[PDB]
């Protein structure tokens, strides 16, 4: 089908930053603070973007 | 010129002796306790340590 078509056109183009964001994700979840990724977890249940909210 | 009514004299010396050695070296130390000396087993945790109060 044509999904497929789009999936395996894209695939090289969508998978050359998942590298670096997964191991920005990892280092996020390994080194920061669990109560950082708590209240991360908390103002994104609240509808916040909780990075505009630490950057204010 | 040592009778053998003399014998358990020393016999009894020796045993004060080796009784005065033997409960000093009947104690031993136990594990160490001090937080400062494991507190490096807590750091290598496979997570953060968590400061709850
Ligand atoms: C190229 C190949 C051949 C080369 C030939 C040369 C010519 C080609 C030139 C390049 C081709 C352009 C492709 C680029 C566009 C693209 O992304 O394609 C995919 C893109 C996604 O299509 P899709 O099927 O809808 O994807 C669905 C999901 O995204 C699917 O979700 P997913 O799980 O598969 O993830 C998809 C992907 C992409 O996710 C997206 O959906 C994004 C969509 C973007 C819109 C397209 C923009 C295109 C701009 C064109 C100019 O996710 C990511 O990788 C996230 C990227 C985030 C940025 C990476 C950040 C790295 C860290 C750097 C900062 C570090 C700072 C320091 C920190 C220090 C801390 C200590 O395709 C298009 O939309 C077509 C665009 C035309």
């Amino acid at each position: 089908s044509l999904a497929k078509v789009w999936m395996y056109a894209s695939w090289i183009p969508r998978g050359i930053p998942k590298a670096m964001a997964n191991e920005l994700s990892s280092a996020a979840a390994a080194l920061a603070h669990p109560e950082a990724i708590a209240r991360v977890a908390q103002l994104e249940s609240q509808g916040k973007n909780p990075y505009r909210v630490a950057r204010a | 010129d040592v009778p053998i009514e003399k014998i358990p004299e020393h016999a009894n010396v020796l045993l004060k002796k080796i009784d005065a050695c033997l409960e000093i070296l009947s104690k031993d130390i136990g594990e160490v306790t001090d937080a400062e000396a494991h507190e490096m087993y807590f750091e290598t945790s496979k997570f953060q340590i968590l400061h709850i109060y």
